[PDB]
């Protein structure tokens, strides 16, 4: 149930997931645990909203900063350090506007990728052609 | 266990007198069988390994017979829905379904059991929305005037439709008396907002749809909204990106779904209008610097 | 029967692993298939034996006309028991392996076993009765299947298809019982016919 | 021979329609186009040394004595030409299929 | 058995030979010959080297029923392998016109000799097309569920050919051309671009007419089909899309580069 939670790409929200498995997982020891323990349990946090803000840049491609905020619950300050650490990190490619307008996730749009995406989508559409063609002769021996 | 020994010694002398035979089938289905002493027992522990080998073993073979196959699923198909799993079973039933022995020794009894596992799989499910297709086939199909394929066969309709209000009232009553219904609630709910979701997309083939549209159409708030809108981008239903800033979903790919008649005219009606322009186009331009072609 | 190829064809149908011929119907067959080669080659050894099935939706070539033992052997070995018997199928499958030859002066005779009941449209039948006769072939029918309930669709059409000639079709029809197919044919004329001329 | 066999012999592509519809990834055309122009300034510094001769008794002898081979003229020439053709089918094939199919 | 079988190439000789021994049979009038295809598989590539008739009749009234010599085709072959162990049987060669599904019968008595799975060369004798006439169809066994269980068809693969450098030198000394299926010179490439777009032009019109028959003469619906006729119409280019305006600019780029090529040669005319 832990690790068909993280795999799928529905987000969750953290103060709820650490609740859930708290009485079943800090039960046993490595990693989570004791005393001592805590302190490696804490990481977690991190894991969950850098997962969230992963699946965020797919699909959206425009969100603004305040909504962005809400969904991660978290204050602006700390949202605003984190999205800079994934950027390092090469993780995600953002542009962050501080006058609290928009957040833009999109990819930069270059020349080069409009051309050749384009230039793969024409011999797609012959190939397509093609294999109709051989169908069509199957059928006739059919009827 | 009787048998299969019985069946391992006679082999030897008998695949000789043949002077061919594969008899490596009847062992099969002893093997298979087995497992299903176990599950009606509760030891789904033991049998389920022996699906395993069972699975590996067909499999190698480049031909096979309908009997071992239909047996095999046979088992799996009461695995599945001892356990719970509304997923794995309907991916079973159906092919139990296609390689179906052509023997009436299976009972209406039987038919009419597995009709109502796969309506209720259906219900909770992860990926159908193929409700009509389903209904085609004899095992439903038949299977109408009965009480308990009335309300049932009511829901899949509403599906279709994805009218919101009918719905309402089956699922209420329903919800109490079914209990695999009461513990799926999530699901279920869930279902019936997303073949609407579905519905509004496929008619409308432009390429950008305001949040508005699905508002209205599954009478949902605006935060809700855009959580459905990532829900069908996870199953792979729909692919695009939504934008927040303006509040809209931008589809850039559509499923394909049962082709109607009507359609049938419909791209007939554009690959003319596209032969003519490959037409046009190589005549002029013959026409044009004809003095060198070699 | 001087110098004669022969298309045999063994069926081995689902009637075929019964034991009417005792222990088993499907080794009093293999019997006959070995016995039926030597039949021939006792007459005149430069008669020769070629090979196809009755079993299965189709007939298999297994074997074309040759002298060698081995090669009926192999394909004897070769069976399905659960196969089928069409008998229009394996008539003109028949015609055709004969076209072709190692020595094209040999004479054109197909013999076929029946071991199901026959049930084959009529109409078929009545046409290639007619084939037979332009390009002048001769059969005869070991039956033992046939005659356990269903009346003779084949020997009206053979004798009528028989002229004067050293070639004789023929409708032979050996008791079904408990006697062993094999023996029985080996008693009763199959290479101790005499001619029509 | 006969006429049945020539053409048998003569047809040696089946993938005639579509290659010819096919257009290079444009990743390519864009980095060839650089190296090539790049390239000719190089062997236009050569053209320049060639041509400050041009005054020895006998054209044969000048390129024996002065070792005049080593053509900087047939390297321009023939890289203009393969450039410039290259760039008639590339402006044609992408034209054609912009129209054709849309 | 095998996968190998990614690309077929064959010698010009395999070709050349299999239409020659269609009229030394005297098999004619929308009559068949199978031969067998001699050569090297095991592989990705396919190299049939040669090819060899077999005898065989043809007859129309059952597709049931057909005569092909088995023995033959065994003896024959062992021979060849002798002079060459590059020759194994590789499958079997049918005259067309067209697939059928009787190809199928004909198929399985030849899969018996076989290790891999028969390559199913046909060579059309119509001699059709600006292409080759001959495709390439290798018979896979594939789990398919559309009521069927388990579908065994016959799938296209590309057809490709290559050439031995003898065979090569003897090719053009009998032609006296120089060739134009070349994709050579600059005219040349011009010219194979013209006929591009006449063969896109005859296959498009071939699927409208598939369509026609099935809302008019009621050919059972096709669902497979018309579900990849989706696609083409959904992955469509379209205009009004900025996507136009940087091929525009694209082309301002190559004009920039002509514009300078073209120049630099009239400095070496006038030189």
């Amino acid at each position: 149930s832990l690790v068909k939670l993280f795999t799928t790409n529905e987000l969750m929200r953290w103060p709820i997931v650490q609740k859930t498995y708290e009485p079943v997982l800090n039960e046993d020891d490595l990693a989570f645990g004791g005393e001592a323990n805590k302190h490696h349990w804490e990481d977690l946090q991190k894991r969950v909203i850098e997962h969230n803000l992963r699946v965020i840049s797919e699909y959206y491609s425009r969100i603004t900063l305040l909504r962005l905020n809400e969904l991660l619950d978290l204050t602006e300050s700390q949202t605003e350090t984190y999205i800079s650490d994934l950027v390092n990190q090469g993780i995600i490619y953002a542009k962050v506007n501080r006058p609290a307008k928009i957040v833009n996730f999109e990819k930069p749009k270059n020349s080069s990728q409009l051309l050749n995406e384009w230039s793969h989508n024409v011999d797609e559409l012959l190939e397509h052609i093609e294999t109709i063609g051989h169908l069509i002769t199957k059928e006739e021996i059919m009827h | 266990d009787d048998l299969k020994a019985q069946f391992q010694e006679l082999d030897s002398k008998k695949q000789r007198n043949n002077g061919s035979k594969d008899h490596g089938d009847g062992i099969l289905l002893i093997d298979s069988e087995i497992a299903r002493t176990y599950l009606l027992k509760n030891d789904l522990v033991k049998a389920r390994d022996l699906l395993d080998d069972l699975e590996k073993t067909l499999d190698k073979k480049d031909s096979i017979p309908l009997r071992i196959t239909n047996s095999f699923y046979s088992t799996n198909s009461q695995y599945f829905k001892f356990k719970n799993d509304f997923n794995s079973f309907y991916y079973t039933s159906l092919l139990y379904l296609s390689t179906l022995e052509p023997s009436t020794s299976i009972t209406l009894a039987e038919r009419q059991q597995l009709a109502y596992d796969l309506s209720i799989s259906a219900l909770l499910g992860d990926k159908i929305y193929n409700f009509g297709e389903l209904l085609h086939h004899p095992i439903m199909e038949t299977i109408v005037n009965d009480s308990n394929y009335d309300w049932l066969f009511q829901l899949l309709n509403a599906l279709t439709v994805g009218d919101f209000d009918k719905f309402d009232s089956l699922i209420k009553v329903q919800i109490s008396k079914i209990p695999i219904l009461a513990q799926h609630e999530s699901f279920l709910r869930q279902k019936i907002c997303l073949m609407t979701l579905i519905e509004t997309v496929f008619v409308k083939n432009i390429r950008m749809l305001s949040f508005e549209d699905i508002s209205k159409a599954t009478h949902l708030p605006k935060d809700n909204v855009e959580h459905l809108v990532m829900r069908a981008i996870s199953l792979g239903l729909l692919k695009g990106s939504i934008d927040q800033v303006n509040e809209l979903v931008t589809i850039s790919w559509v499923q394909p779904r049962i082709i109607s008649g009507d359609q049938i005219t419909k791209m007939k009606d554009r690959l003319v209008e596209w032969n003519d322009q490959v037409e046009k186009l190589g005549k002029k331009m013959e026409a044009r610097g004809q003095s060198i072609w070699v | 029967m001087v110098l004669e190829a022969t298309v045999l064809v063994i069926d081995n149908s689902e009637y075929s692993r019964n034991g009417d011929f005792p222990r088993t119907r499907f080794e009093a067959q293999i019997d006959s298939v070995e016995f039926i080669f030597q039949a021939k080659r006792n007459s005149n050894p430069e008669n020769t034996v070629g090979l196809i099935s009755g079993a299965g939706a189709n007939p298999r070539v297994l074997s074309t006309f040759t002298a060698e033992f081995g090669k009926i052997l192999a394909g004897l070995h070769d069976t399905q028991i659960e196969g089928k018997l069409h008998m229009a199928t394996a008539l003109q499958i028949a015609q055709l392996t004969l076209k072709h030859r190692q020595n094209k002066v040999q004479h054109q005779r197909i013999v076929a076993f029946v071991c199901s009941p026959i049930s084959d449209s009529r109409d078929e039948l009545i046409r290639l009765a007619k084939t037979l006769k332009k390009n002048n072939v001769a059969v005869d029918i070991i039956n033992f299947g046939e005659i356990e309930q269903n009346t003779e669709l084949l020997d009206e059409f053979i004798a009528a298809v028989n002229n004067p000639q050293e070639e004789t079709s023929h409708l032979l029809t050996v008791t079904p019982g408990p006697r062993l197919l094999y023996e029985n044919i080996a008693s009763s004329p199959i290479i101790l016919e005499e001619g029509s001329s | 021979k006969t006429a049945k066999e020539t053409k048998m012999l003569m047809n040696l592509h089946k993938e005639q329609w579509q290659s010819g519809l096919k257009m290079y990834d444009y990743e390519e055309k864009e980095e060839s186009n650089l190296a090539a122009t790049k390239s000719m300034v190089k062997i236009a510094e050569q053209y320049s040394k060639r041509i400050e001769e041009e005054k020895e008794l006998t054209e044969e002898e000048l390129k024996t004595r002065y070792v005049g081979r080593q053509d900087p003229k047939k390297h321009l020439s023939e890289t203009a030409d393969e450039t410039l053709e290259n760039n008639i089918v590339s402006v044609l094939t992408a034209g054609v299929n912009s129209v054709a199919i849309k | 058995m095998s996968l190998q079988h990614e690309k077929v190439t064959i010698a010009p000789l395999v070709l050349l030979s299999a239409l020659d021994h269609y009229e030394r049979t005297q098999t004619k009038e929308n009559k068949r010959c199978v031969g067998v295809i001699l050569g090297d598989a095991n592989s990705s590539t396919i190299r049939v080297t040669n090819s060899f008739a077999l005898p065989f009749e043809e007859d129309e009234k059952n597709s049931d029923v057909w005569f092909l010599d088995h023995n033959y085709i065994e003896n024959m072959n062992e021979m060849c392998k002798k002079i060459n162990a590059k020759e194994k049987l590789i499958g079997w060669y049918h005259s067309g016109p067209k697939l059928r599904a009787s190809d199928l019968k004909i198929n399985e008595l030849f899969k018996k000799y076989t290790q891999n799975n028969p390559l199913l060369l046909i060579v059309d004798v119509k001699q059709q097309g600006v292409g080759l006439p001959t495709d390439a169809y290798v018979a896979i066994e594939q789990v398919k569920d559309d009521g069927t269980s388990t579908e065994k068809t016959f799938l296209h693969l590309p057809c490709t050919i290559e050439a031995e450098e003898a065979e090569e030198i003897g090719v053009e000394h009998l032609l006296r051309d120089v060739r134009d299926q070349a994709a050579g010179g600059l005219s040349i490439r011009l010219t194979n671009q013209l006929k591009s777009l006449k063969g896109l032009q005859s296959k498009l019109k071939d699927v409208v007419e598939y369509l026609d028959k099935v809302i008019n003469k009621e050919l059972p619906i096709n669902h497979t089909i018309l579900g990849k006729l989706q696609d083409v119409f959904n992955l469509l280019p379209n205009l009004g899309t900025p996507d136009d305006d940087e091929i525009d600019v694209e082309n301002h780029d190559r004009i920039n580069i002509s514009n300078n090529l073209q120049k630099a040669l009239t400095v070496k005319t006038n030189d």
